[PDB]
């Protein structure tokens, strides 16, 4: 969580140009802990939120290319016991504060925005 | 009619001493810049016969000092296009007793802008011959 | 320089009363400059601005009073206050310094209002119409910018309003029309009538003539009737006078002949053609790719040669360069002359009244004439593409590559063989991307594996994480496919060839790592990625529970009807529905006038030949232009003799109410009017499934033995069947047979023993033998296994 939290943190603070998805992929690991060690709904709302604003961005225009997405694997990636967790994220492919956060974070308006204000 | 998208007269510079979109729907200082630099710094003081930019008619000339302009739509014949912009510099030139220079242009504006409104309103040509004008004007 | 301040500041100029016109037409003039060039600035300085200038307007300084216009001039959609003036304006109304009034006037317009818009009124109505051509004109121009706003205004005016528009001077006569541009855009019958006046005079203003032509022209497309003479006399017109335009406005539409006219018509134009050939219109460019359309008739083509090659030769004339590639194109080309223009090319291109746009387009109409087809020539081309050059092909690849795949082109082998040798040495990563993303798809479905591959690893060859990393990717679609050969080897290949270089090393560990991850086959799976048609009407009518009966629909209309002709505000298209118990006559629809909308509305039928009379339903409401439902239900009478065809006389009813479309009102009152409602007639086709027998033989006869009623005629005038043929075919809609439908142009005797089965179940027969001995007399046979179908047949097939 530290390291969680750092990331976002640095996230926050750049915001210049990049291209990683493979970053993504490169903390996740084959498993990893996450949230508090689970929060279902909650933590696929957790899900929703950090990964949407990377995504909100994403949905946005671009200028030079970044990379081109072939993030299907991203799909499962985002969403015995081995096996049931695996389940869990094709289902997928607190929980509603989380959810409401990513809403307000839906960042290609974020860019809008400041353009508009520059103007 | 109601066919104007500006006409101007441009300075070969790129720059632009007049410019009235008579009539316009893109807007922008700035590119109404941009839109010149593409062409202009293209066409860079050459012309061309005819040109088409945009499936609309560029009927734009240069003089001996000064570009001209017309940006209109090829969705309208050349013959009489063309005529408009002939009479631009053909009545200027009589009537001052001297057409278009870059001087000229820095001694007075005012009797272009005259002219101008008088020969064309916005996207429609009132008119386009010199003689008409010559008698009803009287500066 | 510009800048506001000064003037601002400036104004205070105004309080002299010496003062010269020309000093203060400067200061004027200063200001005005600012904003030619452009300026920005606030409403109260404006409006400040106006006060200050309004303050000074003693004088008749002539040069004072146009100064002002333009000022004022320069606020028009984006204004501030109207009132001000209006003294002024008036003062020239009732003032003959003629000049100036025209002007003033002409800018209010776009700033207008309604109340204010009744000023004017009666004497405007003068005004336009009033006196010299030249006061008049300055009339004109106003309204168009309050046309923006509105103009309605005016328009209403028109009955009265048009005749004035009567002319007298050229110019001025070209300019009455447009503003007929959107008279006639308000009407096209008005038009008609109208040409004949347009039609019958000749006119002035070749300026005139060419927007009756868009028009002229535009209402020829679907045909603007019996052109032939008027088009003729138009022919003429366009084509001779001092005025060249015309001519050849009319030419580049007209052409005609597709196995089509090229009569007088192709000569004309061959004497402009000619006559232009060198730029006395440049225009003459543009219309070979399209405007004057060409893709020719064979003869006809070889004809074309020497006209392209004057261009093809000449180089030069934007208009010129243009016109190369068009007519080139348009005629064709032979191959050889190819070879002669590629080196033509070869200089000409990069800039030569800058060739290489017009080339672009040019190429751009190559790949598409041959988007890796003729691929000899693709690869005469490619070679060539690549080698004259400049850089600029890149853009052209764009599209190139685009074509190929268009066709999907199967000279692939060879294509491939060009692209990839080439483009290796002829670089530009930025293709690699597009194509890599193609081929990417395509793998093994085109084998040739060894080549393929031998490519795919040169393509990596070259540096780069990211050339590295297309081979790979692309290679998904075709691994998974594998091909010739490659299924084991597939398997063996990821590991012979691998990779560090960290994120690089990462790729291939990664992609193994991915690869690790899922069953190999698995892997590359998810990566990678009656009670007829008329029942179901029956049951779409279904949703509805007025009914009064149905049943299951049998069979539907052989014929939508139009209740309510062509285009009319309460259009009508109707479908009839037969079940084996009810028909159902639904009604589809587009109360047509944004007038209307239509309310209380239900549908009148009444009966000649029966039906058991249960409801008629109607929509509730229908606004314009969008089906609502209606309704009318009957029951349907079987064994009766006369008993389901019929035909129900229609009114329709309703209140009528009128809308705002901006923003409407709905409420209860509103008032009736009827009006009438279009003849329903019902057919035995609506009803019957047309068959081949279950039993012919014996049924044939046995349709006789219950039911058979019969008609004679014997027919003395005409000794064919075809009148009684079209009747009989197309009433019942019945299959004509044992083996007895077939006639040629001709044919000695006929019989068709004719099938299908009637609604509510039973069937019904038909056999007509037509019997030629040279008089026609026949026997016209109706057998049924339903009772009110024999009588029906004999009558129906009329």
């Amino acid at each position: 969580e530290d390291i969680q939290s750092v990331m976002t943190e640095v996230r926050r603070s750049l915001g210049e140009i990049p291209i990683v998805e493979s970053e993504i992929k490169k903390e996740a690991g084959e498993l990893k802990p996450e949230e508090e060690i689970t929060v279902g709904p909650v933590q696929k709302l957790v899900t929703e939120m950090g990964t949407y604003a990377t995504q909100s961005a994403l949905s946005s225009s671009r200028p030079t290319k970044k990379e081109e997405d072939r993030p299907p694997l991203r799909g499962f990636l985002l969403d015995v016991a081995a096996s049931l967790a695996t389940t869990l994220t094709k289902i997928a492919l607190f929980v509603a504060e989380a959810m409401l956060l990513m809403a307000t974070i839906l960042d290609v308006d974020r860019i809008s925005l400041c353009l508009k204000v520059l103007s | 009619l109601y066919t104007v998208k500006a006409i101007l007269i441009l300075d070969n510079d790129g720059d632009r001493l007049f410019a009235k979109y008579y009539d316009d729907t893109y807007p922008s200082v700035k590119e109404q810049k941009a839109f010149e630099k593409n062409i202009f710094n293209k066409t860079h003081r050459t012309d061309s016969e005819i040109a088409l930019l945009e499936g609309l008619t560029v009927v734009y000339k240069s003089s001996i000092d000064l570009y001209f302009y017309v940006i209109g739509s090829s969705y309208e014949n050349e013959l009489m296009l063309m005529a408009v912009l002939n009479c631009l510099f053909d009545s200027l030139s009589q009537m001052l007793r001297k057409n278009v220079e870059k001087r000229a242009l820095l001694e007075n504006m005012e009797g272009l802008f005259l002219a101008v409104d008088e020969i064309v309103d916005g996207g429609v040509i009132l008119e386009s011959d010199p003689q008409q004008v010559v008698h009803r004007v009287a500066l | 320089h510009l800048e506001k301040s000064a003037v601002l500041q400036e104004a205070r100029v105004f309080n002299e009363t010496p003062i010269n016109p020309r000093k203060c037409a400067h200061i004027l003039t200063k200001i005005l400059y600012l904003i030619n060039q452009g300026e920005h600035l606030g409403t109260t300085e404006a409006t400040e601005a106006f006060f200050a200038m309004t303050k000074l307007f003693q004088s008749n300084d002539p040069t004072l009073r146009r100064m002002c216009y333009l000022t004022i001039k320069e606020m028009s959609c984006i204004a501030e206050d109207v009132i001000i003036v209006t003294s002024s304006l008036t003062k020239d109304m009732t003032g003959k310094e003629d000049n100036y009034r025209g002007p003033a006037v002409r800018a209010l317009c776009q700033i207008t209002d309604s109340t204010m818009l009744q000023a004017v009124e009666r004497y405007m109505k003068q005004a336009i119409v009033d006196k010299v051509p030249s006061v008049s004109s300055s009339a004109l121009v106003s309204s168009l910018h309050l046309l923006k706003c509105s103009f309605d205004v005016v328009k209403r005016w028109v009955n009265e309003a048009q005749e004035a528009a009567s002319s007298d001077n050229i110019m001025v006569q070209y300019h009455a029309l447009g503003l007929l541009y959107h008279v006639r855009k308000n009407d096209r019958l008005a038009v008609s009538k109208m040409i004949s006046k347009f039609t019958r005079h000749g006119l002035k203003s070749p300026f005139a003539y060419c927007m009756m032509i868009r028009v002229a022209s535009k209402q020829l497309e679907e045909e603007d009737g019996s052109r032939d003479s008027p088009l003729f006399d138009f022919i003429e017109s366009c084509l001779r006078n001092k005025h060249e335009m015309v001519v050849y406005e009319a030419a580049s539409a007209i052409v005609n002949l597709p196995g089509c006219s090229a009569k007088e018509l192709a000569p004309a134009v061959s004497v402009l053609q000619l006559f232009c050939s060198s730029p006395k219109a440049a225009l003459r460019y543009a219309a070979v790719r399209t405007l004057n359309k060409v893709a020719m008739k064979h003869p006809s083509a070889v004809t074309a040669c020497n006209l392209d090659l004057e261009n093809l030769v000449t180089d030069s004339n934007r208009s010129i360069a243009t016109l190369a590639i068009t007519t080139l194109l348009k005629t064709g080309s032979e191959s050889s002359i190819d070879r002669l223009m590629k080196q033509i090319s070869s200089f000409m291109s990069e800039i030569s009244d800058e060739f290489k746009v017009v080339v672009v387009q040019a190429i751009s109409a190559l790949c598409q004439k041959y988007p890796r087809k003729h691929a000899v020539l693709m690869n005469f081309l490619f070679t060539m593409l690549r080698e004259e050059g400049g850089f600029e092909y890149k853009r052209a690849i764009v599209d190139c590559i685009i074509s190929i795949i268009e066709e999907n082109s199967e000279s692939k082998e060879t294509g491939l063989s060009h692209l990839c040798e080439f483009i290796e040495d002829c670089e530009f990563t930025v293709l690699a991307t597009r194509i890599l993303h193609l081929l990417g798809q395509e793998g093994p479905k085109t084998n040739n594996p060894s080549k393929y591959i031998r490519f795919i690893y040169n393509r990596v060859v070259l540096e780069h994480e990211e050339v590295r990393a297309g081979a790979v990717s692309a290679l998904a679609k075709f691994g998974a496919q594998n091909e010739e050969m490659l299924p084991s080897i597939l398997v063996l290949l990821k590991r012979c060839v691998m990779d560090d270089d960290n994120e690089v090393r990462d790729r291939a560990t990664f992609y193994l790592n991915v690869l690790e991850q899922k069953q190999k086959a698995l892997n590359a799976g998810y990566i990678l990625n009656a009670a007829t048609r008329q029942e179901i009407f029956q049951e779409q009518l279904a949703a509805v529970p007025e009914f009064q009966g149905l049943g299951p629909l049998f069979k539907s209309s052989p014929e939508p009807v139009a209740l309510t002709e062509s285009e009319t505000e309460y259009v009508i298209r109707c479908t009839k529905h037969t079940f084996s118990d009810h028909l159902v006559f639904q009604f589809d629809c587009t109360n047509t006038l944004n007038d209307q909308t239509l309310e209380n509305v239900t549908v009148q039928m009444e009966p000649t030949e029966a039906y058991e009379v249960l409801s008629y339903v109607p929509a509730r409401s229908l606004p314009y232009n969008q089906p609502g439902t209606c309704y009318t239900l009957v029951a349907l009478p079987t064994e009766d003799p006369t008993a389901v065809a019929c035909t129900f006389s229609c009114v329709m009813k309703f209140t009528v109410k009128d809308c705002d479309p901006n923003t409407g009102e709905i409420d209860e009152e509103g008032y009736e009017d009827e009006y009438v409602l279009e003849d329903l007639e019902v057919t035995v086709a609506d009803h019957i499934q047309k068959v081949m027998k279950v039993n012919f033989e014996a049924a044939w006869d046995e349709v006789g033995d219950e039911f058979e009623k019969e008609e004679t005629f014997t027919l003395s005038t005409i000794k064919t069947l075809e009148e009684a043929v079209g009747n009989i075919v197309k009433f019942l809609g019945m299959h004509p047979c044992e083996r007895s439908d077939k006639v040629p142009e001709n044919k000695n005797t006929h019989t068709l023993l004719l099938a299908g089965v009637f609604r509510g179940g039973h069937d019904i027969l038909v056999r007509s033998r037509l019997l030629l001995l040279d008089t026609v007399t026949m026997q016209v046979t109706a057998r049924s296994s339903e009772e009110l179908p024999v009588d029906i047949i004999l009558a129906s097939v009329g």
